[PDB]
């Protein structure tokens, strides 16, 4: 264990990008696209 | 928590042109960005009061 001086990271979204659950950010042109373009979790195919 | 602060009016590097754009960036112990923030000459307000809303000739506004 130890103290740190150093802050954790933030981690960041996609803005005007679309965002997957995973954390990866892809196009919003390839949202209902119907490939899987988000590369696991395919949130572009979600309840179209 | 807010700070105050400002693009201090003469510390812009200027001349012939303006600069139209600006970065705000944190340096928190965790966290960094930039972002490109617009800035505007057009600073606070200016009201002008003329002693009518009308003149004739061979008068003084």
């Amino acid at each position: 264990s130890c103290e740190p001086t150093r802050g954790c990271p933030t981690e960041e979204g996609c803005g005007e990008r679309f965002r997957c659950f995973s954390g990866q950010c892809i196009s919003k042109s390839l949202v209902c696209n119907g490939d899987s373009d988000c590369d696991e979790d395919s949130a572009d195919e979600d309840r179209c | 928590n807010s700070a105050i602060l400002t693009i201090q009016p003469k510390q812009l590097p200027g001349g012939q042109n303006p600069v139209s754009y600006v970065y705000l960036e944190v340096v928190s112990k965790h966290f960094s960005k930039s972002k490109r923030m617009p800035i505007t000459y057009d600073n606070g307000f200016l009201f002008i009061h003329t002693d009518k809303p009308v003149y004739t000739p061979d008068q003084s506004v």
